[PDB]
């Protein structure tokens, strides 16, 4: 969609905003990401691991705000999340809402 | 240009002539007829819309004189006429022709009309008696054809234009309740209707104030002398014509309390006023608060009596703007102008009004003023916006006289001496609307039958200010609070003041205070407030100390904060309450109105003291009806839009539609709406070319642009507060969609009057819950129902935002339902996800915050509050067994309703085709197999991927094609050519040829994404849900 932008500029009717990978460990999908990060030329933001959270009250929300703000303000980029489970578990939680407000 | 005007009696319509000088300048050979526009300098702040006129030459009319049929405004010819008027010709024969006209006729004439045998005879009958000639007569809206028997109701599209008997659509009506009887000309009777009475007794008449300043120009007498507009009064040609002369030098108006003097002029022809009454400016009304009129009388007073006075005293009259420190330099300066610019006549113990304005201060006029007298020019630039009174307290006659009264002052010798402050109660609004006279930013006027809170507050203050002070009065103390801001409680307090004449001391905390230094001392605020009150409270009574945004100084004890801060908090809270008591007990008539943005934040130590706090709800549609009529009033729009021609709507708007369509949750700032309307209208006006084929005379607002503006406003408010919209296309109001619709309608109806008259008093109101597989109708139903039968669809949309760490969730949900109660006809859609947690009521997530949330939600869900409340609750769940029946119990969410099953006839291939029609479709995609290749029980939600992935497949194919192309050219012209460079240079209009075909669709379908939920999940939940719903 960046390589062939006149083909992709027209017809904003239907599109898909993102992709989810999963499989057995060691099936190259991290390397797929790496290659797509570098050869494509599209900017690439590497929020690897659950670094999103922060000590202070509700800092996660502000952190995600900042992250997406940088994503938008940088020219078109990929927000790379890995070990997604670490950042978006199921809805139910006995703990504080600081771990699900993020979702 | 300036033109003298006269009135003739030549039929209902006639091309009345003008002087040859004007006519020959434009009635040349370029046109067979002369058309123009006429303009009357009528009373009022602005001016009325102008009127077209048809003219012919006439030599009998003197220099620059015009004639019009006296009826065109509907008054007797004997009445005093225009001194001058404005006229301008219509250039290049650009005369518009109306498209449609409406007529109202009486029973006899209407019957005589339709009894004619043919259309042509009826048209001729219309032509003859009314003298209306096709393509030559210009008619206007609301024109009465004959007095009290027939009228033209309105015209479209233009307010005024020509009529064609075969192109302009003529509509006729009669009705039965006889409007026409009251639709007579203004000259309801002859001049001699009122019997003659001689110079017997006073024969005094009631007193009423003018609506606006009176322009000097329209005066019929000669304003030869530089009398400073000081005492002129006006009457409608009666009670004065009976006297010897209508141009008496001076008139006494009364001596009930003490004598006052006025001068009288006859009101001119086209006026609109109460019959047989006297009109005087505010300075005269000041002396007569009680509307006594006891002895108006005329005498040969002559040209002058007591022409001189020396050392004339003047004194302050209290009130906020008089005492404030900032203004004193200019305001005293301006007094010297008022008392020196022109001659004026004073009375003992009399009030002068003087205007002081717009913070136009520290703006020194000049370093020197000795050389010239040039103040008058500044007035062209100083539009006023506030008034203060000054009280002369005295008269300083030095010689001998009959009485120390009714004396002239001489700018050359009559020097002035100021003295200490005095008190005097202002005028009440119902006695005289002071603001309108001076063109101020007029505060709103309520009708006391429709707004509860203002009636309450005003009566509570009214019983106190004078009704009870004659004995012993309980100190007044009232606090205003509202769940939402901008709801106009400052307007409430100002209106109260204007209605009761009580002086208002508006101490707005934000601007006046200098707090949030958080220095080690609160003495600054205390001294500031106390000193300012002290400066003005003596000799200003009754007074209303109004603290605005009081919550900035007084606030709750956040005892978790650090010590040595809370100590200032205690200090300020207590000390403020001390001032409360001190004012209430030390002074007579202190009332202390307060206003607060949210009541809870006022500390308990202070909350108790006040009594009977007023909740100010947002206005309902009945109030909105009156506030739209206020902003859209005649000369609110015109007030400061100083453009060439005034503004108005004049027709076609329907305030019930504006009030109902989306003005709910527009609680105030309809000014935004009306200003956006003005904007669209004015833009559409000014963009007109000079030729343009047509010319608009005045700005006209239309209901379509107003609706547009309200949609825009709601959209731009959406960012501030979440608000659903109607972004739905080709999928609405399918009344026959399913068997479910009838139940929906028969359950949504009962609590509402218009579908069901019963009040649902004892009957249980209930919501509607839909249940079944996701992805097959739970959202579109809600929007459809809301927008077709209900009015508002302010869904939750945020239940997942359960709570902070503070236990505010209960308050949050309470505010959700208070927003529900706002815009009363509202339906709340529950997403039914996570805030509906309890499966068993004691096992999920400890039953913590969410258990309180659900308990509150079920408690408040339906308390059988009121049918008029209108709060409906709709929701959509996978399972009703998902919950422990805490909020699913009968009486709440009862009448459980099934989503239904589409598999019988899925009626969606058509929808697929229609949607894809926006994309290229005529490539064999239309045929059924694309859908039929999948079992007929196919999921509906999958299509919205089926199409997308197909399109993407197309884009992939074309993309691989160009990937060939580029390579080819790289081999041909050069390998170093960049892909982006190539695809830019060789770019063609055919790049959009995103080839698509059946094989693309089939490949996409068989490649990826079989469905969202197809295999067995949907089937067995569907059947089980239908079974358990019996
Ligand atoms: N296309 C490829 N196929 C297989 N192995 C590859 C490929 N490319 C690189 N490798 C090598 O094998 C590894 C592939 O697995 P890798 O370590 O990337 O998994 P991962 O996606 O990080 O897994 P996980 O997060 O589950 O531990 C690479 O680290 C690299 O050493
Ligand atoms: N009933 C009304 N009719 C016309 N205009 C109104 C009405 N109520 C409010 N307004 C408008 O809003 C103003 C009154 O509210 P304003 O914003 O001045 O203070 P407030 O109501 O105390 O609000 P807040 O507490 O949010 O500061 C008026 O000057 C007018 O412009
Ligand atoms: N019988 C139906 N009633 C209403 N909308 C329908 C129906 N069938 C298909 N649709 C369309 O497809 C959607 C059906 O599922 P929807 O109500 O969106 O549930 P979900 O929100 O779970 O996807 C609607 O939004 C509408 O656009
Ligand atoms: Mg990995
Ligand atoms: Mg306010």
């Amino acid at each position: 969609p960046t390589k062939y932008e006149p083909i992709f500029v027209n017809c904003p009717l239907r599109l898909r905003s993102g992709i989810l990978l999963y499989g057995y460990p060691g099936c190259g999908k991290t390397l797929l990401a790496s290659a797509v990060a570098q050869q494509c030329g599209l900017n690439f933001i590497s929020v690897k691991g659950p670094e999103i959270l922060n000590k202070f009250i509700g800092a996660s929300e502000q952190n995600i705000r900042e992250l997406f703000e940088r994503a938008q303000s940088v020219k078109p980029c990929i927000l790379f999340f890995d070990e997604f489970d670490s950042i978006a578990p199921k809805r139910g939680h006995d703990s504080t809402g600081v771990t699900d407000r993020v979702v | 240009m300036k033109a003298s005007l006269t009135f003739s009696l030549s039929g209902i319509y006639a091309p009345c002539s003008i002087s040859r000088d004007i006519y020959l300048e434009y009635g040349d050979k370029k046109a067979e007829c002369l058309y123009g526009t006429i303009r009357l300098p009528q009373y009022g702040p602005g001016c009325t819309p102008g009127k077209i006129v048809h003219c012919v030459l006439d030599d009998s009319l003197p220099f620059c004189s015009i004639v019009v049929p006296s009826k065109l405004f509907g008054f007797m010819p004997t009445q005093p006429t225009m001194d001058f008027c404005y006229f301008e010709p219509i250039l290049d024969n650009v005369v518009p022709v109306l498209d449609s006209v409406t007529f109202l006729i009486n029973e006899q004439l209407y019957s005589k009309l339709m009894d004619l045998p043919q259309e042509m005879q009826q048209i001729q009958f219309l032509h003859y008696k009314y003298n209306i000639n096709s393509m030559e007569t210009v008619v206007h809206s609301r024109d009465i054809l004959t007095s009290g028997l027939c009228q033209i109701l309105n015209c479209s599209p233009f307010p005024q234009g020509l009529v064609d008997f075969t192109e302009t659509q003529l509509i006729l009506v009669n009705d039965t309740e006889q409007k026409l009887s009251a639709l007579k000309y203004a000259n309801e009777d002859e001049e001699y209707a009122l019997p003659k009475i001689g110079t017997n007794s006073a024969l005094s008449i009631d007193l009423e104030s003018l609506p606006c300043t009176i322009s000097r120009d329209l005066l019929r007498p000669a304003p030869h002398i530089n009398d400073d507009n000081s005492i002129y009064a006006f009457t409608d040609a009666e009670t004065l014509l009976r006297l010897d002369v209508t141009s008496g030098s001076f008139i006494t108006v009364s001596n009930m309390g003490c004598v006052r003097l006025v001068k009288l002029f006859v009101l001119l022809l086209p006026n609109g006023f109460k019959k047989r009454t006297i009109y005087a400016p505010p300075k005269i009304i000041a002396s007569f608060p009680d509307c006594s009129v006891v002895t108006i009388s005329k005498s040969n007073i002559g040209h002058t009596d007591i022409p001189i006075a020396n050392q004339v005293f003047i004194s302050r009259v209290g009130g906020w703007l008089q005492s404030q420190k900032c203004f004193q330099n200019i305001i005293l300066t301006t007094l010297k102008k008022f008392f020196s610019e022109s001659k004026r006549i004073l009375c003992q113990n009399d009030l002068i009004p003087i205007a002081f304005d717009s913070s136009m201060a520290d703006l020194n006029i000049a370093e020197e003023n000795d050389e010239s007298d040039d103040e008058d020019e500044l007035g062209q630039y100083y539009k006023n916006d506030s008034l203060v009174w000054f009280f002369v307290t005295s008269a300083e006659l030095d010689c001998f006289s009959k009485d120390n009264s009714h004396f002239i002052i001489d700018p050359n010798r009559t020097k002035l001496i100021t003295t200490n402050i005095t008190n005097r109660r202002p005028l009440p609004l119902s006695r005289s609307n002071l603001q309108r006279y001076y063109g101020f930013a007029e505060t709103f006027y309520y009708d006391l039958h429709i707004f509860p809170y203002v009636r309450q507050l005003v009566n509570i203050l009214e019983t106190s200010f004078n009704c009870s002070q004659r004995g012993i009065t309980l100190n007044a103390s009232v606090l205003l609070h509202s769940t939402t801001n901008n709801v106009g409680k400052a307007t409430m307090v100002r209106f109260a003041s204007k209605y009761l004449g009580i002086h208002l001391l508006e101490i707005d905390c934000l601007s006046l205070t200098s707090n949030s230094r958080q220095l080690d001392s609160t003495s600054k605020i205390i001294g500031y407030i106390r000193a300012k009150c002290e400066n003005v409270l003596p000799y200003a009574s009754p007074a209303v100390i109004f603290l605005a945004h009081l919550d900035s100084i007084l606030l709750d004890v956040n005892a978790n904060q650090d010590p040595e801060a809370i100590k200032l908090q205690k200090s300020i809270n207590f000390e403020m309450s001390k001032l409360l008591d001190d004012f209430t007990f030390k002074f007579p008539g202190t009332t202390f109105v307060g206003s607060v943005n949210n009541i809870d934040n006022v500390p308990s130590s202070f909350r108790s003291h006040m009594r009977f706090e007023i909740l100010v709800p947002v206005p309902s549609e009945a109030q909105r009806l009156r506030i739209f009529q206020w902003y859209l009033s005649s000369h609110e729009l015109n007030r400061d839009v100083q453009q060439k021609v005034p503004v108005s709507y004049m027709d076609n708007i329907s305030f019930s539609s504006l009030s109902s369509y989306s003005a709910g949750l527009t609680p105030l700032d309809i000014k935004s709406i009306v200003e956006t309307a003005r904007m669209t209208a004015t833009a559409r006006f000014y963009q007109e070319s000079k030729k343009c084929g047509w010319l608009p005379q005045s700005i006209l607002i239309t209901q379509e642009d107003l609706s547009k503006a309200t949609s825009k406003a709601r959209n731009e408010f959406s960012v501030s507060i979440g608000a659903p919209q109607i972004p739905n296309v080709t999928w609405d109001d399918i009344g026959g969609i399913d068997f479910v619709k009838g139940e929906i309608l028969d359950t949504i109806d009962m609590p509402l009057k218009h579908p069901e008259l019963f009040t649902s008093g004892m009957k249980k109101r209930s919501g509607i819950l839909f249940y079944g597989p996701p992805g097959t109708g739970k959202t579109l139903m809600a929007k459809a129902i809301a927008t077709n039968f209900s009015l508002n669809f302010f869904s939750v949309k945020g239940p997942e935002l359960l709570n902070m760490y503070i236990g505010e969730s209960e308050a949050n949900v309470r505010r959700v339902f208070q927003k529900a109660r706002e815009a009363k006809p509202c339906v709340i859609f529950f997403d039914q996800i996570d805030s509906v947690a309890p499966k068993r009521g004691n096992q999920g997530d400890s039953g913590g915050v969410m258990d309180r949330i659900v308990s509150q939600l079920l408690a408040e869900l339906d308390g059988m509050s009121t049918d008029a409340d209108g709060v409906f609750v709709i929701g959509a769940t996978n399972r009703p067994d998902l919950l422990d029946e805490a909020l699913l119990r009968p009486g709440r969410f009862d009448k459980l309703l099934y989503l239904g099953i589409p598999d019988t006839d899925t009626k969606q291939l058509n929808i697929l085709e229609a949607l894809t029609r926006k994309f290229v479709l005529d490539n064999d995609v239309k045929l059924i197999e694309l859908a039929k290749l999948c079992p007929f029980n196919y999921t509906g939600a999958d299509f919205y991927a089926l199409c997308s992935d197909a399109m993407l497949n197309a884009m992939s194919r074309i993309a691989r094609m160009v990937e060939k192309k580029v390579s080819q050219h790289n081999e041909l012209t050069g390998e170093n050519i960049s892909t982006r460079r190539w695809f830019d240079k060789i770019a063609t209009k055919e790049d959009t040829k995103v080839v698509v075909k059946m094989e693309d669709f089939l490949k996409a379908q068989e490649q990826l994404t079989p469905s969202v939920s197809r295999a067995e999940l949907n089937h067995y939940e569907a059947v089980r849900a239908n079974f358990e719903g019996a």
